[PDB]
């Protein structure tokens, strides 16, 4: 174990560079407030003493715009209906929840939204009746591809007036793709007599039309859903009130933090203006990167707590909420611990069926590639997303290869003999810093886009290699000590 | 997660 | 789940009705709304064969005289007329609660 | 539809043995496979099962840490470390609905002494 004093020094350095970079980004935003306001409209509110919120982000300004109008009221109605069903008719709770989900989808997306969800569900079920996993995967891929077609997009836009309902329908269908694909694959793999009647059409309708995750919520494993819908054990509503109170308090705190950190610094406006990235100093570049990844983390905390809170009230166990990205230090850790539900779906339904490590390293590579391909194609399959997927697969493959190489008994014995485990920890932290220096760039490409990632690569690494790259590596080195030191808690 | 990607 | 059988050894003469009772430790009714309790006849020196799959149901091989009716916890199997070719060991098996457990075995003998 | 097993096997207490269950007459991956054992002085004990479609075995709590189910798709093998157990091992096809075991193997008597 490392001595406590120098680990505390590493934590101090990590917090110091986070906070100084945040201050630099705040200064840059304040000194460039007028031109950014002129180019992109900035929302004016009295929540923070007159500071102007940066509404350039799409997911935040879309989900809060929907929540203030329809989503929060419908989610509260779902909570009330679930509690009433648990109190009065516990046996028929899944069907009541399914009916409420259909009614909520109708009232929020018109008849076409419900009709399209039903069509996708029915087609997936009819195809899965053949009990072939490959045919089911092609059916799911075709159903997902029907979203990206220009003609279908034009028809769907003609369906709706506000043009935000079309985006809501697209997101709902994209999530439904995963949900009915998971159910269909589970039906294909079902060979147990006890579970023969669990995979029926009404159960598929109940699984698909679950309101908390109808639109954006995390992928809920069908095994857990079917297990919890049939417990017939009450949740002691007196404790459910306390659970709701604590969840609401935490969600309000998270939302306030997200609003504060969007108000103080205009991350999205700065990334939208590529010419401003070249002008601002390297400290501002690092601060923008850290603030952007942290804001994505906080935004998805807010956007996943509400489905998680609704599940916890419903008795379900939700997938674990994202861990703080300032803890993350490697590609595998980021994938395992950030988006738990989608990672579990990819492992169970995309990674394993193609074939995991059982086919050897080369086969593993293919499997990983396939998984990554799908997730990129799931998010839209844009060019920047494909570049992010390629870079991310390269990172994961390099991590796995190095871990396999170092864990060989001969090399492990040699490194144990040469130096103490303290030196091994220091070298592992330096390596993980060199890895996270590219992990953050890949995530910036995912968030900022191709231009933002290229600008970061040029300025941080190519243009300023002699001292800027070394300083970034050292700061991420202390950061990696902190991350690895905390990683033992959840290892 | 989140199907909202590529909009800015 | 521990499942017991009464009697352990059941001697009946040829052509006489026989009743075998299987008592479970707890409820066998599965969450699906049905109970998976089935009865297996293992003749000496070979593998068991299924007789009734769900309560009061009958397999294709089993003749009409292997009717067995049971409650939620205590189940029973009845042979109306023993044809002297039904001798063997009868096991009651539950599939609802993992791990799946067989019965002790009710050996039949000619008195 | 039939299932045929390897045959009698004699092994030393320290060694290990593999038992094969070959299924013919039906689509092998359609139905899972159940491995049970019958001790000379006891009744049937359900050791575990293997999902032929995906190859994901689930074992009973008692029969864990030493037994492993593998595929050869249409034989299906079991591996274990030898010990005082000498039970006869049965292989059973599991039907999709309403009943568990329909067709059984002959059973490979195992002698370990
Ligand atoms: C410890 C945490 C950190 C975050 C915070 O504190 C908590 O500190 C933040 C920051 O410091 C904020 C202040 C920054 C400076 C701001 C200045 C002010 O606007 C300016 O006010 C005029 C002078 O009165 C200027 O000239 C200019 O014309 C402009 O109008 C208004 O935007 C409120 C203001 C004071 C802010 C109030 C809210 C905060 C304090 C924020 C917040 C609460
Ligand atoms: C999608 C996200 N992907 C990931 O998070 C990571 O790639 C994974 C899937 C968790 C890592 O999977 P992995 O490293 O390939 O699995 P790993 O621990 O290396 O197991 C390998 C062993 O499993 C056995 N099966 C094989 O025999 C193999 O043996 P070796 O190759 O080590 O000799
Ligand atoms: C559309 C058209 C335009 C597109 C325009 C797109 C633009 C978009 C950007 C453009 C860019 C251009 C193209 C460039 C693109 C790249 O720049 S290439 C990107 C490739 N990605 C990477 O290289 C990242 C991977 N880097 C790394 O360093 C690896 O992750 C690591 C850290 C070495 C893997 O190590 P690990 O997974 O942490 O393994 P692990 O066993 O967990 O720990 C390390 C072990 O080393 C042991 N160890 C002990 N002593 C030692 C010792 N002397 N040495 C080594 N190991 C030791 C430790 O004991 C430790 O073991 P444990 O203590 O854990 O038991
Ligand atoms: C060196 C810097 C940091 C370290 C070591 C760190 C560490 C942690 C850890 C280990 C957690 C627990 C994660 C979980 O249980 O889900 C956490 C929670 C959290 N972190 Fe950080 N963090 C850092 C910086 C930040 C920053 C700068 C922000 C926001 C601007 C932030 C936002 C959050 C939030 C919102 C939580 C949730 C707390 C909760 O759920 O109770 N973190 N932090
Ligand atoms: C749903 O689509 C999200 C899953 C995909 C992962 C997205 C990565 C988010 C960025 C995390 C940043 C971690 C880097 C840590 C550097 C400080």
């Amino acid at each position: 174990m490392l001595p406590r004093w120098e680990l505390a020094l590493y934590l101090l350095a990590s917090l110091g560079f986070h906070f100084y970079s945040f201050y630099e980004v705040y200064k840059v935003s304040r000194e460039h407030e007028e031109e950014l306001d002129q180019e992109f409209e900035l929302e004016t509110d009295t929540l923070f003493g007159g500071l102007k919120k940066d509404a350039t982000d799409f997911e935040w300004s879309f989900w809060m715009e929907w929540g203030k109008q329809w989503l929060v009221w419908l989610l509260l109605g779902h909570m009330v209906v679930s509690q009433m069903a648990t109190l009065l008719a516990r046996k028929h709770r899944p069907w009541i929840l399914m009916l409420y989900g259909m009614w909520a989808c109708w009232c929020v997306l018109g008849t076409p939204g419900v009709a399209m969800v039903l069509l996708h569900t029915t087609i997936s079920f009819c195809v899965a009746q053949f009990r072939s996993q490959l045919l089911t995967w092609l059916c799911s891929l075709l159903l997902l591809s029907t979203l990206r077609l220009q003609g279908v997009e034009e028809v769907k836009r003609r369906w709706y007036k506000t043009e935000n309902e079309y985006y809501l329908l697209q997101f709902t269908l994209t999530v439904r793709c995963l949900y009915y694909t998971s159910f269909s694959l589970e039906l294909c793999w079902q060979q147990l007599p006890a579970a023969s009647t669990s995979y029926s059409f009404p159960w598929m309708l109940a699984y698909v039309f679950y309101y908390p995750v109808l639109h954006n919520g995390p992928i809920l494993s069908f095994s857990e859903f079917i297990k919890q819908m049939q417990q017939q054990e009450h949740d002691s509503l007196k404790a459910s009130l306390c659970v709701l109170a604590l969840g609401l308090g935490r969600l309000l705190c998270w939302w306030w933090l997200a609003e504060l950190m969007a108000h103080l610094m205009y991350m999205h406006a700065i990334y939208s203006s590529i010419p401003l990235l070249e002008t601002v100093s390297c400290w501002t570049l690092g601060g923008l990167a850290l603030a952007q990844v942290l804001f994505f983390y906080v935004k998805y905390l807010v956007l996943f707590g509400v489905p998680a809170l609704l599940m916890r009230l419903d008795g379900l166990t939700p997938p674990a909420l994202p861990r703080c990205v300032s803890t993350m230090f490697s590609f595998t850790g980021m994938w395992r611990y950030f988006d738990v539900g989608l990672h579990n779906f990819l492992i169970r339904y995309v990674y394993i069926p193609v074939g995991g490590s059982q086919h050897g390293l080369l086969g593993t590579l293919f499997s990983t590639a396939m998984t990554f391909a799908f997730v990129s194609y799931w998010h839209g399959g844009y060019d920047y997303l494909w570049c992010w997927a390629a870079l991310n697969w390269l990172g994961v493959t390099v991590e796995n290869g190095v871990r396999r190489l170092v864990e060989t008994p001969c090399i492990q014995d040699s490194l144990a003999r040469y130096f103490s485990p303290q030196a091994r920890r220091r070298f592992h932290a330096a390596l993980a810093s060199c890895s996270t220096s590219m992990l953050i760039l890949s995530n910036l490409v995912f968030l900022g886009g191709n231009e933002v990632g290229k600008t970061y690569w040029n300025r941080i690494f190519i243009q300023g290699w002699p001292w800027v790259t070394l300083s970034v590596l050292g700061f991420l080195y202390c950061y990696s000590h902190v991350g690895i030191a905390w990683a033992q808690t959840y290892a | 997660c989140g199907p909202g990607r590529g909009f800015g | 789940v521990l499942m017991t059988q009464t009697p352990l050894s059941l001697p009946v003469s040829l052509g006489d009705q026989v009743s075998i009772s299987c008592r479970s430790s707890q409820s066998i009714v599965h969450s699906n709304g049905n109970t998976y309790l089935e009865w297996y006849l293992q003749k000496p020196g070979q593998s068991p064969k299924l007789l009734i799959y769900r309560v009061s149901n009958r397999f294709s091989g089993v003749p009409d005289r292997f009717s067995g009716s049971g409650s939620g916890t205590d189940f029973t199997l009845k042979i109306s007329r023993v044809e002297a070719e039904d001798l063997g060991v009868y096991y009651c098996f539950q599939g609802s609660h993992v791990p799946w457990t067989f019965g002790g075995g009710t050996k039949l003998e000619i008195k | 539809i039939q299932l045929v097993q390897s045959g009698p096997e004699l092994k030393k207490p320290g060694e290990t043995v593999k038992i094969s269950c070959k299924a013919s007459g039906y689509t092998f991956t359609n139905y899972g496979m159940n491995w049970v054992r019958q001790a000379p002085g006891k009744g049937l004990k359900w050791m575990g099962w293997i999902n032929t479609y995906t190859g994901e075995p689930t074992y009973a709590d008692d029969f864990k840490g030493r037994f492993a189910f593998s595929l050869e798709t249409a034989y299906l093998q079991i591996n274990n470390l030898k010990d005082e157990d000498m039970a006869t091992y049965f292989c059973a096809r599991v039907w999709n609905y309403d009943y568990y075991f329909d067709y059984w193997g002959q059973g490979t008597t195992l002698t370990v002494s």
